[PDB]
């Protein structure tokens, strides 16, 4: 037709009985005229008489005052308790989302994006499809190829300039699919062989991350001959440092192997043309290396000050060039200009080491007391006597020298007790007690896109299985629906 | 009961509670400058004067007398219930936008019965109508029917041509039709059906029809009837009650309106106790026939 | 399942007596005597220090405990003096406003306790005024003994330990390095004073022969007579008369001298100092600019380059320690306003009141009362057991009447296109559930405006705009000009008049270009990076935005731009997750011109018990329908007035600040405007409506009470409430069994069990937002202002997520004026509303997950009066 | 004790109402009296302030043709029904205005009626209407009467006078003169009206005096409308008639018999229960000439014949309702589409209304 008819439908309205067959259920306060059998029987049997319907109940038009008399005192609490039971039945059955899953603490639905057997052509174009800034999210999230090694994922991520959130989504998706696959292929389930697999996976990804960082920092000197490649390389190192920090703050990298590799990497280097970037990498995690509040405890602090004093000595020894193989090696002015900067950086870092550690254990077991630190501490603060007295106690300790009348208040003030780091617990609403710490590994919280709820609501009845899909079951918050007959 | 949704009742009247309170406050600020004097009430000379709000406003005390006088004129004239219900709706929709200390109440009642009987297709001629209004009240009504029909003209002016109104009785018939189904398989006795019909007939007092759809009022009166029949060991026995609880829950007719309607019925049957014909009838007598 | 052992939770009230009668004599100051009362009080105290005595300005009040008769003073050799009125009372006085004999018995008991405690010790402890600070620096805090008498006759003392920085100074501090940045205080009174300039001697002079008599008076009051000490250093002081009358000076600009009254001499052994707390930028992240990665790229570029009777007002009066501020910072910036233009202060309050902790609480941290664990060992137990009958603390079961766990309120959120309720403990999952706001979208266009480091804000602005678009919160089509600038950015330098004028000309040329469009598409906002998260640069960025708005508005009206600030560290820290910018995005969504509609509000669920209101019982009970909450506060110096107004579900929010100044016409104007906005929100609801105004920080003085009693009437029913945040009363919890997160925190294996995932009906219940309500058995004294106690005290209490005996956080509510009868029902209703208003405070950007016990408008008022009193104002 | 015509009544409430009103001289203005209704006059209303000229219409129900006669049933039912019924195919009632004596409704002014179309085709050039236009107008009018049917309101008035059209060709069935809501008939139809829709378009149930006429009388009226539009003459151009409360229309029954044929007990099941069925027995016994009468018209056979069979059937059980008539092999099978705009391809202005200035 041209314009739509007048079928007089309701707008969005719940019928009186949703269990009924869908075409003979009467909507509330809603009745259009329809030709039927009783109407024509009335017309056939009621000509020449006139038809009108007297009402059903006899004795209409009478107030119910002497009919329901004592509806106030004796008979209100029964109404209150019956309406309480109706309200409780409503909130507990009709609106509460049921978690119909007995496996894990996700919602029903929430499948991982399915792996497809892809060759290098369609994957090669798909990684270029991710790299733009205008593409959709659903169509890309509907599929992801498999066999993607971590070297290739991180390599094409920092090489093709993928945006940060999509890169974190891709890395978390590879994390989760590898964890689910390796938890599938497990023959024996003993106490300890179903938990250490996660720590194994985390250590492995930390290993390949520090491998790729070492590869890029050495690729600097293994490529530098073109200023268009250097202009690309600067945003390359900046983007990879941004991605490494965003993965390190999300607990996707085992923080104690990475710091030990970092102190090994600043200790092992011998050419000074990697120092200003590697020291900046050190200064980034400086708030987490030296802030740990032979000996296992505070080992990186003493290792880092021994390494930094050794690097100070080796820098203050000679010239900045290490090859001495090509001609016109050194003009002295740019050489001293470069060396003064690295000396300033190491001086400020040793100054913050000496300001930081209240334990102050600088016992040197390898090289006993070579002196460079008074030459540092003469410069700052204009002879502040606290560092001076600590330096005299330092020269006593680490140099290995050879051989109240009645004011008792008793008020006993309390001290700050450290709180633990697990906010989220779980309430057992049956026995009424807390039970266990809710903690998923941080490769579980993925923003899920592979859904199937692109259809309409009220598809049949109780289609919450394709509704509760996310990376938490909705019944862990008492997620109540809200639906009313509107006015 | 053609279709209450996308009707005129759901659109241009039937406002929420805050809008009704705001319109009543505008009515109060309209009548404030009309007479700050009050009322000279005399019986034993005795002349005290009320403040503007002690009573004879639209709070509670005369509404029961208003419904009683409408029903008395109804069963005197012997017309059916739908006409008196529509007359009560016109009465409330006129007294919302106009005061009662300036309008003769008995002519307004006869005018509303006249207009509702004319518009709901059961007509009553003006001769027998004003003769019954004279033979029941020999005062407060002129013999001229022209004054009654000029009241009819201004009543059509005030409620601006929104005459037809859906009733809770049709939705009650639909609910008692749908309760005869294999999901529930219940039916009330005819005395409790008359009790529910009487509660719907009684709920036209107390200012509820200007807020909620009528099926909520039908469900509220039917719930009061069923839960007051069921009890006169286990708590929620007599499974007519159980099937009605599952019907009210499983159908998504919402709560928090039925709660207000039941609480309003309770406060109406509370206010019916402290009610007497004497003071309000004498107040009408000294407000018109001084 | 609240199986809390109510016995053995230790309170802070030590029960000291048991009173069924207390007698008093009042001697009026008849016929204007020649300081007869002032003489005879110390002449009475010289006999014995056990007497109970106090004095109004010249009137005398002698008191006596349960049985023993009141003392009579030593009169003349013939006695014509008779007492003016005899009487007695009990433990049931007029509670909501104290009669002026109980407020004198409390002062007499406190003075007796401090004098006896000073005399019993080895002359090492004086009364500072509601305190007892040692002359040596052994405790380095203020111990505060506060007496109180309950309603059944249980005379208790409460102990407090305020950790202020009051350090005694000596002769080797009278130089510029100490006197330049300290605030001095006279020790046995509590007045503040500055040292008079020297007399060519070096800031100390010899005592005159008269005023040494004052030292003899120190043997009779405060009991610290150092007459035997062979050395005593005297100094010349001058106090500020305004602080003698309660008017503390302007806390924004402290340490400034003012006119004098007369010089005075004072022993240097008892003059205390308060230190100026300082503020720096940051640490640990290279403030000398090597954390800048472009410095590293510069160094590798250089390597590339190289590869080729004058003291009795000071010996009698006292200051109640609420009239001295906790902290006062050093730089003290200046803002400017007009006599009609109050815009910059409301701007700073608007953009500091709804940012989580990304501003960082830019000033100095708080000085709170540390909780006492026990006091069994020392000397004050000996002096109390010598002075009084008994000394032992009240258990939990004697003071706590009603202890119960509060519910968890719900909140509205839109999942796909349904509108579902959800528990309020699910804020950080807001990205991982695709939650979207129910009240529609708000849209803007953004313009970052940086001048420090362009290479990081270039990476910051598109990802913030993309995480604002990528959740359905409107379209932030970021701004774009003609030239080579990447969109939504203008890398300037030297923020000044000419460049801001040219930028305003550029923006007004853009607005003249885009002429024909809808009204709601163009609101724009400017994001400014704070180079240092402090106050001195926040006020300067507010000044820069006000200059931009002034130059834009006069060239074109009806354009509406806004200000958002972000710290530079949060831009250039590479540890900032992209799961965190989401919160920052919500902190733009609560500033767009639909201001009083925010992310979510309380769900308004069905009740638990129906309880149809029939015939009453017929007393004057009301059963209200819609409450309205309001929180106003006034600073310690009497200038600033802060206010926040909220519905019972957190709907009609207003937050405002008024700089009244020294005057008292602007104060009445602001107290009228508060009631104006309250009635403007009150003209929206049903009726039978009861507004609840809550005065912060304990003290409710008489001028505000005169204002609120003048303004109120039959338009609305008020209910005054006094609110206390800091734990002055400190219930210390000591049990191991009831709160069932303690077995899981003790060893992480005690409960430790599997979920049994066929019973799978659980809920993730985040601790720090599981508040427990307490209604006390008896009224409590307010933490300040000893002129009015309360009725029906209660508290919200939040545990600490740890194992063992520690103090718990609390929020004390004290009802002062109930409109109807049955005030306990009103208190429980106030607590059940306050729990919802406390749970709302995370969804609004008011704070992070650090205080789920404080309601949101009181926390907004506390943040404003914590971080906004320090700026000093000039009127031009 | 008795009352007179001077007691306290509505009097003060007049004054508080009569200071602030709005008149027909204020919101609109008059242009010219178009003589449509003799019982109630119709006028044209210029809007009072590309050109957007006068397009309003006033009906002014001055029934005196004095002192305040009340509202009539024909005005009360119209004011009850037209204010709340609303569709694309109905005249939109803009406002009611209540003057010193009577009522003034203002609807939208229409371009022409169907009677003006038949009078344009009444010149003896005989521009027979193209079947596309008449089938699109038939579809639109049947959808309008469908909306009027399904909301439980009868329509006992259907003449080509009070059916309008406009620019953009939208049919509006614009007169609810004798409509009523038949959900709860407290008094039956024969006790409330006793006469029905006009003589040239009534139904055989009404012509045989049925007292419970069903809602299919509008369908008979619509079939008479379509037969009029296909023959350019009213199909039963009847002859009017003179203790019996009916004049029986004794010639109209002869006309409708000799066009359509006689009934019996096999095409009408319960005609024996009628009041005056024997009064039908006093006519001759014609067979039909329905197909012949359609044959004396344009050659658009085989699909209007079945529709005119089904609509013009005096079997009121087996008559065809609106939504089951909006698919009857006329709008699904097409050679040019049935649109909403009926004036596509036809490019002439059927001239404007005769305004007596």
């Amino acid at each position: 037709g041209s314009g739509r008819y007048l079928l007089t439908p309701p707008d969005d309205l719940h019928p009186y009985v949703p269990s009924s067959k869908p075409q003979e259920q009467v909507y509330p306060d809603f009745k259009p005229w329809e030709h039927t059998a009783a109407e024509d029987q009335i017309l056939a049997n009621f000509v020449a008489k006139g038809f009108y319907h007297t009402p059903m109940v006899n004795f209409e038009s009478i107030s119910a005052r002497s009919s329901v008399h004592e509806s106030l005192v004796t008979q209100s609490n029964i109404l209150s308790q019956q309406f309480d039971k109706i309200i409780k039945i409503r909130e507990d059955h009709i609106n509460k989302i049921p978690s119909n899953s007995t496996t894990t603490l996700h919602g029903p639905g929430f499948q991982l994006p399915n792996r497809i057997t892809l060759t290098d052509h369609r994957k090669e174009t798909w990684l270029h499809e991710l790299s733009s800034s205008h593409t959709s999210l659903v169509k890309i999230g509907k599929f992801i190829p498999h066999g993607l090694k971590r070297r290739q994922v991180i390599e094409q991520c920092y090489l093709k300039f993928i945006p940060l959130k999509r890169a974190i989504w891709l890395i978390k998706c590879c994390y989760f699919i590898e964890w689910k696959s390796n938890h599938k292929k497990k023959r024996s389930n003993a106490a300890g062989a179903d938990d250490a697999i996660s720590m194994h996976l985390l250590k492995d990804w930390t290993d390949t991350f520090v491998y790729i960082l070492e590869k890029l920092i050495f690729d600097m000197t293994n490529h530098y001959n073109d200023s268009q490649q250097l202009r690309t390389w600067k945003r390359q190192i900046s983007y990879f440092l941004k991605l490494l920090g965003n993965c390190y703050s999300l607990r996707l990298i085992n923080k104690e192997i990475f710091h030990h590799w970092l102190v090994e990497f600043i200790n092992k280097m011998e050419n000074f043309e990697f120092l200003p970037l590697s020291l900046h990498i050190l200064m980034i995690f400086w708030n987490d290396i030296c802030q740990i509040d032979q000996k296992e405890p505070f080992f990186l602090v003493t290792k880092i000050t021994d390494m930094l004093l050794h690097k100070y000595y080796i820098v203050s020894s000679s010239k900045s060039m290490i090859n001495d193989e090509n001609y016109i090696i050194n003009d002295i002015k740019k050489n001293n200009k470069i060396k003064l900067n690295i000396l300033k950086i190491l001086s400020s870092l040793i100054l913050k080491i000496f300001q930081e550690q209240s334990l102050e254990v600088f016992i040197f077991p390898t090289s006993n007391w070579e002196i460079y630190k008074p030459l540092l501490f003469e410069i700052v603060s204009n002879a502040d006597t606290n560092q001076n007295s600590d330096m005299k106690k330092k020269l006593e300790l680490i140099s290995y020298r050879n051989e109240s009348f009645s004011l008792n208040l008793g008020i006993g003030i309390v001290e700050i007790a450290h709180e633990n780091e697990q906010k989220w617990l779980i309430y057992d609403k049956k026995d009424h007690k807390y039970v266990c710490t809710f903690s998923m590994e941080p490769y579980h919280f993925i923003s899920n896109y592979n859904t199937k709820y692109t259809d309409d609501m009220a598809t049949g009845s109780n289609d919450t299985t394709a509704f509760n899909d996310s990376c938490v079951n909705l019944s862990l918050f008492d997620a109540r629906f809200e639906r009313k007959n509107p006015h | 009961s053609g279709s209450f949704w996308t009707s005129t009742q759901r659109h241009h009247w039937q406002y929420t509670k805050a809008s009704l309170a705001k319109e009543r406050q505008k009515l109060w600020l309209l009548e404030c400058q009309l007479f700050p004097q009050g009322l000279n009430i005399v019986m034993d000379k005795n002349i005290p004067i009320t403040h503007r709000d002690l009573h004879y406003d639209k709070d509670y005390n005369l509404r029961i007398y208003c419904y009683f006088l409408i029903m008395k004129l109804g069963r005197r004239l012997n017309i059916r219930q739908y006409a008196l219900a529509t007359a009560h709706i016109y009465l409330s929709r006129f007294l919302i936008k106009a005061s009662v200390r300036e309008i003769n109440l008995y002519m307004l009642v006869t005018t509303c019965v006249y207009l509702a009987c004319k518009v709901e297709e059961c007509p009553q001629y003006i001769r027998t109508l004003v003769s019954e209004a004279r033979t029941l009240w020999p005062e407060f009504i002129p013999p001229d029917p022209t004054k009654v029909t000029e009241f009819e003209f201004y009543l059509l002016e005030e409620l601006e041509s929104y005459l037809i109104v859906h009733h809770p009785y049709q939705s009650l018939k639909q609910i008692v039709q749908v309760l005869k189904q294999p999901p529930f398989q219940i039916t009330l006795s005819s005395d409790d059906l008359q009790n529910c019909w009487s509660l719907i007939n009684d709920s036209y007092i107390n200012d509820v029809h200007l807020l909620y759809p009528p099926h909520i009022i039908a469900v509220a009166c039917l719930f009061i009837t069923i839960s007051i029949h069921g009890k006169p060991p286990k708590n929620s026995s007599s499974p007519v009650q159980i099937a009605f609880n599952r019907f009210m829950a499983e159908s998504l007719v919402d709560l928090e309106e039925v709660m207000d309607t039941i609480q309003e019925q309770i406060t109406l049957y509370d206010h019916w106790d402290k009610y007497h014909e004497q003071w309000i009838k004498f107040l009408l007598h000294t407000l018109y026939l001084r | 399942a609240s199986t809390y052992r109510l016995e053995d939770v230790l309170s802070s009230f030590y029960r000291v007596e048991k009173i069924k009668k207390i007698n008093y004599h009042q001697y009026i100051s008849k016929a204007q005597n020649d300081q007869w009362s002032i003489q005879m009080e110390f002449m009475l105290r010289k006999q014995d220090p056990k007497t109970l005595v106090a004095l109004l300005s010249r009137d005398l009040w002698c008191f006596s405990i349960n049985d023993d008769p009141v003392p009579t003073p030593p009169a003349i050799e013939h006695k014509p003096v008779s007492p003016d009125k005899i009487g007695t009372f009990t433990a049931d006085y007029s509670k909501p406003n104290l009669p002026p004999h109980y407020a004198l018995f409390l002062k007499a008991l406190r003075r007796k306790i401090y004098i006896n405690l000073a005399l019993g010790s080895h002359n090492k402890l004086i009364q500072f005024g509601n305190a007892c600070i040692s002359l040596s620096g052994v405790p380095n805090y203020l111990v505060q003994l506060e007496p109180h008498l309950f309603v059944n006759g249980d005379l208790t003392v409460s102990l407090c330990a305020k950790n202020m920085g009051l350090v005694p100074m000596k002769e080797e501090n009278l130089e510029e390095s100490f006197l330049s940045k300290h605030a001095l205080y006279l020790a046995p009174s509590g007045i503040r004073m500055h040292l008079a300039p020297a007399s060519k001697q070096g800031y100390l002079i010899t005592p005159p022969k008269h005023t040494e008599l004052l030292l003899t008076t120190l043997s009779v009051s405060h009991g610290i007579n150092l007459q035997n000490k062979k050395n005593l250093k005297w100094v010349a002081v001058v106090p500020d008369l305004g602080h003698l009358n309660g008017h503390t000076p302007t806390i924004a600009s402290y340490l400034t001298p003012l006119l004098e009254a007369k010089k005075l001499v004072w022993p240097l052994h008892l003059i205390f100092a308060q230190p100026v707390a300082d503020i720096e930028n940051s640490t640990s992240g290279d403030p000398s600019e090597f954390h800048c990665l472009q410095d590293a790229l510069d160094a590798i570029d250089d390597f590339i380059q190289l590869k080729q009777s004058s003291s009795l007002p000071f010996l009698l009066r006292h200051m109640p320690l609420a009239s001295i501020p906790d902290i006062f910072i050093t730089p003290t910036p200046v803002v400017t306003i007009s006599e009609k233009e109050q815009d910059i202060l409301d701007l700073i309050a608007e953009q500091v009141v709804t940012d989580y902790n990304i501003l960082g609480n830019l000033g100095i941290p708080k000085i709170a009362y540390r909780g006492v664990k026990d006091c069994q060992e020392g000397l004050i137990t000996t002096t109390m057991l010598q002075l009084f009958s008994t000394f032992d603390r009240l258990n939990g079961n004697d003071t706590i009447s009603k202890f119960y766990n509060m519910k968890q309120p719900y909140v509205f959120v839109k999942k796909h296109h349904e509108l579902i309720k959800v528990k309020h403990d699910s804020q950080p999952f807001i990205k991982f559930l695709n939650f979207r706001p129910p009240n529609g979208i708000k849209n803007f266009k953004s313009l970052l405006l940086s001048s420090s480091f362009k290479e990081d804000c270039l990476s910051f602005a598109p990802t913030l705009s993309q995480t604002y678009i990528n959740q359905e919160l409107g379209f932030c089509e970021l701004l774009k000009l003609t030239n080579e600038d990447p969109p939504g950015l203008m890398y300037l330098k030297a923020f000044d008049k000419n460049k801001l004028l040219l930028l305003a000309a550029q923006i007004v040329s853009y607005c003249s270009n885009n002429k024909n469009s809808i009204k709601n598409v163009p609101p724009i906002l400017i994001i400014l990076p704070l180079d240092n998260a402090t106050l001195t640069e926040l006020v300067d960025k507010a000044n820069i935005f006000q200059v931009i708005k002034n130059e834009v508005c006069a060239k074109m009206p009806n354009i509406e731009l806004y200000l958002k600030v972000i710290p530079m560290d949060f831009i250039r820290n590479v540890l900032v997750t992209v799961d965190q910018y989401v919160n920052v995005a919500i902190s733009i969504y609560n500033m767009l011109p639909p201001k009083s509609v925010k992310f979510t509000h309380i769900a308004h669920t069905l009740p638990e018990k129906v309880n149809f209101r029939t015939m009453q019982q017929s007393s004057s009970i009301i059963y209200y329908d819609s409450y309205i909450h309001l929180a106003y506060s006034r600073s310690v110096d009497k200038e600033w007035v802060f206010a926040a107004l909220s519905d019972s579900y957190g709907q009609g929010s207003m937050t405002k600040t008024w700089y009244v100044g020294n005057s008292r016409g602007k104060f009445d104007d602001a107290c009228n405007q508060i009631w104006n906005i309250a009635l403007n929100l009150a003209s929206k609801k049903f009726g039978k409506i009861c507004l609840i105004l809550t005065r912060l920080n304990g003290i409710l003085p008489d001028d505000e009470l005169m204002n609120w009693r003048r303004l109120s009437g039959r338009n609305i029913h008020l209910a005054v409430v006094c609110v206390d945040d800091n734990s002055k009363i400190s219930f210390i919890d000591e049990d191991k069994l009831y709160p069932s997160f303690k077995p899981i925190y003790k060893d992480t294996r005690f409960g430790g069990r599997m979920d049994m995932t066929r019973l799978y009906d659980y809920e993730i219940r985040d601790i720090d937002q599981d508040i427990h309500g307490i209604v006390f058995q008896h009224p409590f004294p307010l933490a300040h202002s000893q002129h009015r106690c309360a009725i029906r005290s209660g508290a919200l209490i939040k545990f600490k997520k740890c194992d063992g005996d520690t103090v718990w956080d609390k929020f004390a509510v004290n009802l002062l004026n109930c409109p109807h009868s049955d005030s306990t029902q009103l208190l429980e209703t106030i607590l059940e509303e306050f729990r919802n208003l406390a749970a709302l405070n995370v969804w609004y950007g008011l704070s992070d997950g650090e205080d789920g016990h404080i309601p949101w408008h009181i926390l907004a008022v506390k943040k404003m009066m914590n971080t906004l009193v320090h700026t000093r104002v000039k009127i031009a | 004790l008795m009352a007179n015509n001077d007691v306290f009544t509505i009097g003060p409430y007049r004054a508080r109402k009569d200071r602030m009103r709005v008149s027909v001289l204020e919101k609109y203005e008059v242009i010219g009296y178009i003589a449509a209704g003799t019982y109630g006059k119709v006028y044209k209303a210029k809007r009072q302030i590309k050109p957007l000229t006068v397009f309003y219409a006033i009906k002014k129900f001055k029934t005196e043709k004095l002192h305040y006669t009340g509202i009539s049933q024909s005005a009360c039912r119209e004011m009850a029904l037209c204010r709340e019924l609303h569709n694309k195919h109905l005249t939109t009632l803009v406002e009611i205005f209540l003057e010193r004596k009577c009522v003034h409704m203002v609807y939208e002014y229409a371009e022409h009626d169907l009677l003006q179309i038949i009078h344009f085709h009444s010149h003896p050039e005989k521009r027979m209407i193209p079947p596309r236009m008449v089938r699109s107008i038939m579809w639109q009018l049947l959808d309008g009467v469908s909306y009027l049917h399904q909301n439980w309101v009868l329509h006992r008035d259907l003449k080509p006078a009070n059916i309008m059209v406009t620019i953009d060709g939208c049919v509006k069935i614009g007169d609810l003169g004798l409509a009523r809501k038949f959900h709860n008939m407290l008094q039956t139809l024969y006790t409330g009206d006793k006469v029905v829709v006009t003589i040239w378009y009534r139904a055989p149930e009404l012509l045989l005096g049925a007292r419970h006429y069903t809602p299919a009388v509008d369908l008979w009226s619509v079939g008479c409308i379509f037969a009029e539009l296909i023959g350019l003459q009213p199909i039963f151009k009847g002859e009017e008639a003179k203790k019996k409360t009916v004049p029986f229309q004794v010639n109209q029954l002869q006309r409708i018999l000799e066009v359509l044929g006689t009934p019996d007990q096999k095409i009408w099941p319960y005609l024996e229960k009628y009041p005056e069925y024997d009064q039908i027995t006093k006519f001759p016994k014609y067979r039909d000439n329905l197909a012949t009468w359609y044959h004396s018209a344009g050659g658009r056979d085989k699909h209007a014949l079945s529709l005119l069979y089904h609509l013009l059937n005096y079997d009121p059980i087996k008559r065809i309702d609106a939504f089951n008539a909006l698919e009857h092999k006329y709008f699904t099978e097409s050679d040019i589409p049935v649109s909403e705009n009926v004036f596509e391809g036809l490019t002439y202005k059927y001239p404007a209304r005769r305004i007596h200035t």
